[PDB]
């Protein structure tokens, strides 16, 4: 449906029909956020990692409210062109889940 | 009867008695004799015995048995995670105090009775047995400060030296303690 | 409680299964656990995926903003419906239920813009793989956050009654 | 009573296995019991009449309405013709004492009478020595060939192993045999139960010599793997069958066919050979390299039988 | 005195009876009657009066009478969980064996000794009762290993007719009994 | 205590007992009378067609056992989630906390049976008519479904 | 002895006593004074007072009193919850009213018996510290009505005034009582 | 158990009891002393002014409250998980294993009151200014001094 992301890459999701959104700050990112979970935006909500830490933080006011929306991060258009550290992530969720580091 | 220690017998025993032994089933069961559970065992008597060790057996002989308990301690701190995500899911560090405390368990405590020559072990072999343990240790975790890998560590010759120690007899063991001791930093430094 | 025999057997009754409950329940978290890895490696499976869908993606649009005008590619995007409806199927989680997200598909080039020049076509249908594969990544890490609660709730119920009761 | 009688009529000695071959020592049952009604001593009667074991038994009954001192002197007047035969005339003999739990309610009961004041739970002081001298008759001598086995039965009063009278029989003995409420009442018979149960002689009486050499190694793995499938069972009723690994089905099904099979064999009497081809047969439901606790020596010899044994005895 | 089923006159008693009824203060607080313990309880006439039983109520009543306290069994063996981690956690069988003993105890182990039918109670009008209850449960096991959801199977209408089958005269319950019989056959084998 | 020896051999020998609960006195609630360990033996016997109503036996036994199966699942709801239950379930505990608070709290005023027996179906209505299965059809017909508002606004 | 309360004297004290003041160890051991056990504790007398206190305290003192009871009652019937799943998922609504009985537990409970102003204190000052409680109380349930954060009511500054009302002098009381609930209104009256 | 009768009949004579903890003793803490438990009921007539610095209850009292905030925070984060923690919260956290490291597990030293004194304004220092609440203004500052531990 919609995701939150730089200009160009919201030019390229409203090329493949997706609703692509500009934003360059966290409180924009935030807004849009919340007039998208406001007017229904139907489950998947994706958000530029580089943009939003973590799109859950915005999502702490109605997440008990509701579980159809789904929001994750994920690199922007030059943000993906340098080289991602996922596993980082990984291991963070997973010291979130258990409480200690499970690899080396 | 029924195995509680807080029975008024057991009660009153343990208020004047100097040591307690707690032979443990659990571990025999696993074939590990003599079966003594350290962990619920205690002693009051070295304190006073500290000077004769000193004197009798080697004057770093209290450190040693400090650094093996704290190493042993360590060791049994872990055990929750060693059986909630495995071992291998444990960092170099954590899996190098778990190889210790289990080359500990399987060389130093363990002692079969019915042996020609394990049977009986003196103060000095117990030291030397020790020093090895330690110098392994220390060698291993400078070694992993230095990038090496925790597999290779646990594939080296030497291991065998000092899992073979407690058989080797009486008037033979300073020079196999030697030997070993010399191996042990031979093993690391000249791999670099 | 009143002071006799029977009440004592009872207690004891009452301890025995509770340790018993604590057993089970340890248990139940060891399977979570092992169930728990394997979800992480695929998770980072579908990341990886996700990642080279989105260079790629990335890739072929850059060429359509540089050799197609930027009003043509605008235009491009702007002569397509937008995409609108995503399937949220349930799914069962040991006990608990989460959204099986797939999307709909109004299949692409048949929706073709007046936007005709090819390097903007390429960057429409890469767009469509990363949104394929963004679908994926958030299936799985859905899945993922579930075991993760689920496991949390076994460790603090296990915590409660062996430290409590 | 009804494993009582079994046993009874069941046992024997095999001089076979011990490579002597020769039945020269002869096998004798002495059977007391203490506060039993009409209904047990027309069952004894009958059971002791209809197959023939009454011609090598010696039978003490003391009925519930009797005298109680009578019920005080029963054990000790079985367990005097119990050791005249067995070393005066190197019989085996073996013991059984229907219920302790009536003689140590009568010894009670006669203390009172005396105007004693009761120990612990308002048993006698004494009761620990009664019993032990009850029970330590019974063994072996050195230069006789006879031997004095017992087996004395008790019901727990509220199912309390801590209550006084099995709390010191335990202390005496060694060992004990735990029937369950839980097999009896799923219809299982005998309903011995092999977790609470353990003899601590057994060691002793087994191996290559006697019996047959692989018998310790099959019981410590039989004892494992049914440990292990009761406690998968526990959890499959939660988790599902199809959460479950390969292993864990094995073991749940390894349980219910030995909960089936092995511990069910109604009025059955199975050697020991035929108990340790179940037994092997039960096992080899089990994967090959799944029992750790046996040599390979006896598994190549024993392992792959099909369960073609209990359907052979109706 | 107390309700302490450890007084000496109840132990001295249950030494000598062959039959012990105890009764449950627990029950008689729900006002299910008679409230009679089915854990704490036992006979010991049971195995000797089978053959008056085939020869007088049925063939099979033994069988039947078995696989009834079996079930009792199993039920009170899941109580154990079920008490630990909720009736919802557990699975479709699990449920299902849960409900069947709930209705073997409010549908044939109850009794109002008050009502002017179900005061009195023939061998063979239990016989059916228990009867019509172990096909309801094999045809609804049946039913969930097909895929049937457990909340369709317990608003079947069967189980009003079931659980009304105590209050059936004497006299109408051979037909109330093939009646319902077909009527379970129908509910799930033509269902399906 | 139930099992002093004062209590128990006043039990053994009366024809029942009245039973006052501390748990509903804290709460505000008069008469503090707890209905489940409360008994009287000579009940039945002035209870029936020519004596008061004749629904009062089967309503007293539907009371009793959605009493019972309220508290009980109440003991669940201290284990788990409040929200994981079923609409049953809350359908019993909301007929338990209406039937504490109504039918038990009435204060210093006076009753006739004919307003305790209406409260009674008032409360039972909280429930559906295929779970009264201690009360007959004709005495369901007669009286179900009437409106606890209605008796007192 | 050892704090049972079943012990003969306690028992036989309580046949015949008007009030029952218990203390709790757990409160003392936590420098937690007076200690009554308010949920424990009873009296006898106060519905012989109400006429005494409605002439000489104030004509609404009772339900006052009665509104801070049934705020406790509220608070005790929240805290198992809290300790069970944590408060971090409680509505705004049981959080003001755990924080509301914190409040009234450490500010009006509480007193100190060896300073000069808090070992003594009048039922005037009392009927203050109630009423400027109620009235806070009041007033955050209509600003949580109107979507403010709990975590921005707590927050205010007026919470210390409260807080420090027992620790005013009898003489300054009555002005201070005036001046805090023309702030506790003007507070949120301000926040709108 | 606290409740057997010789430490129940003895504490009802005495005027106060000083308790070891076994927790401490786990930890490797000397004197395991728990203050939680501990009280002494003429402490308040025997010191102060003229009897010892004049500062010594109010720290006493801030000691014990800061203490028992550490604790429940300890009791808070062993069941919900860490992350929750507020600034506040974790420096209580941390405020709690300085004082079990430091001002308990002396060891065999014979520290002097003056010296004890100064260990317990050193590690009060660790928290904010304005949260010693039960401190006076005018020994802050005077002793506040914002420094870490000398030893």
């Amino acid at each position: 449906m919609a995701v939150i992301a730089d200009p160009e890459t919201a030019q390229g999701f409203r090329l493949a029909g997706l609703e692509g959104y500009g934003a360059s700050s966290a409180e924009e990112a935030q807004s849009l956020l919340e007039t998208l979970v406001e007017r229904g935006g139907y489950a998947l909500v994706a958000v530029d990692e580089a943009l939003l830490p973590d799109p859950e933080r915005a999502v702490e006011r109605l997440m008990r409210g509701r579980d159809l929306p789904v929001l994750l991060p994920i690199a922007g258009l030059k943000e993906a062109f340098q080289g991602h550290d996922v596993e980082g992530y990984m291991r963070e969720l997973v010291r979130k889940t258990i409480g200690f580091d499970i690899k080396l | 009867p029924g195995g509680d220690m807080s029975e008024p017998v057991t009660q009153s025993t343990l208020r004047i008695v100097g040591a307690f032994w707690r032979l443990d089933a659990s571990l025999a069961f696993r074939r590990h004799f003599p079966a003594i559970n350290w962990n619920g065992s205690y002693s009051l008597f070295t304190s006073a015995l500290d000077p004769w060790y000193r004197e009798n057996v080697a004057e770093d002989y209290p450190e040693l048995r400090d650094a093996i308990s704290e190493l042993l301690q360590r060791e049994a701190g872990l055990q929750e995670i060693v059986q909630l995500v495995g071992p291998d899911a444990l960092q170099d560090a954590e899996r190098l105090v778990i190889e210790v405390g289990r080359i500990i368990r399987e060389d130093f405590l363990q002692q079969n009775a019915y042996h020609e020559v394990d049977a009986y072990c003196s103060m000095k072999k117990a030291y030397g047995i020790m020093k090895m343990i330690l110098a392994f240790y220390k060698e291993a975790e400078a070694a992993i400060k230095r990038g090496v890998s925790i597999d290779e560590i646990l594939q080296l010759p030497v291991l065998e030296r000092i899992g073979r120690a407690r058989y080797v007899s009486e008037e033979e063991f300073p020079a196999y303690f030697e030997e070993a001791m010399k191996e042990i930093q031979g093993a690391f430094k000249a791999l670099a | 409680v009143s002071p006799t025999r029977m009440n004592l057997l009872q207690r004891r009754g009452q301890l025995r299964l509770a340790q018993k409950g604590v057993d089970l329940l340890k248990k139940k978290r060891d399977a979570l656990v092992a169930e728990f890895f394997g979800l992480v490696r695929e998770a980072m499976e579908a990341r990886k995926a996700l990642d080279q869908a989105a260079k790629e993606a990335y890739a072929a649009l850059l060429l359509a903003q540089a050799f197609d005008g930027p009003e043509v590619v605008a235009g491009a995007a702007l002569g397509v419906p937008p995409l609108e409806g995503v399937e949220a199927e349930v799914e069962n989680v040991w006990g608990s239920k989460v959204p099986r997200l797939k999307a709909t598909f109004p299949d692409g080039a048949l929706l073709s813009p007046v936007g005709t020049p090819a390097y903007t076509l390429e960057a429409s249908r890469a767009f469509r793989r990363y949104a394929e594969a963004l679908i994926r990544v958030a299936n799985t890490e859905t899945r993922l956050k579930k075991i993760g609660e689920e496991i949390k709730k076994t460790t603090r119920r296990v915590n409660a009654l062996e430290q409590v009761v | 009573n009804e494993i009582a009688a079994q046993i009874a009529r069941q046992a024997t000695v095999r001089p076979d296995l011990s490579g002597e071959g020769e039945k020269e020592e002869p096998f004798a049952v002495v059977f007391a019991a203490m506060g039993i009604t009409q209904r047990e001593l027309s069952y004894f009667i009958q059971e002791f009449e209809r197959t023939g074991a009454l011609s090598r038994s010696v039978l003490f009954l003391n009925k519930a309405d009797d005298p109680t001192i009578e019920r005080i002197l029963t054990p000790r007047m079985a367990l005097t013709v119990a050791e005249y035969l067995a070393f005066e005339h190197d019989y085996h003999v073996l013991v059984i004492l229907t219920d302790m739990t009536n003689y140590c309610e009568a010894l009670r009961e006669i203390g009172a009478a005396r105007e004693e004041i009761p120990g612990r739970r308002g048993y006698p002081g004494y009761m620990y020595t009664d019993l032990a001298t009850i029970y330590e008759r019974a063994g072996v001598v050195e230069g006789k060939k006879g031997s004095v086995t017992q087996i004395p039965i008790l019901s727990m009063p509220d199912d309390d192993r801590t209550h006084p009278i099995p709390d010191l029989t335990g202390y005496i003995t060694e060992g004990q045999i735990q029937l369950s409420r839980e097999l009896h009442r799923k219809g299982i018979y005998p309903p011995i139960d092999p977790l609470p149960s353990l003899s601590r002689l057994m060691n002793n009486g087994v191996g290559k010599g006697k019996t047959r050499e692989d018998h310790k190694q099959v019981s410590d793995q039989l004892y494992s793997a049914y440990a292990n499938g009761v406690d998968i069972r526990k959890l499959v009723a939660i988790i599902g069958e199809d959460a479950l690994t390969e292993n864990d089905r094995r073991y749940l099904q390894f349980a219910d066919a030995f909960e089936r099979f092995f511990i069910n064999q109604g009025q059955q009497n199975r050697s020991i050979e035929e108990s340790l081809q179940i037994a092997w047969a039960l096992l080899s439901m089990l994967p090959q390299g799944e029992l750790k606790r046996i040599s390979k020596d006896h598994i190549g010899k024993y392992y792959g039988q099909k369960l073609e044994e209990i359907w052979g005895a109706p």
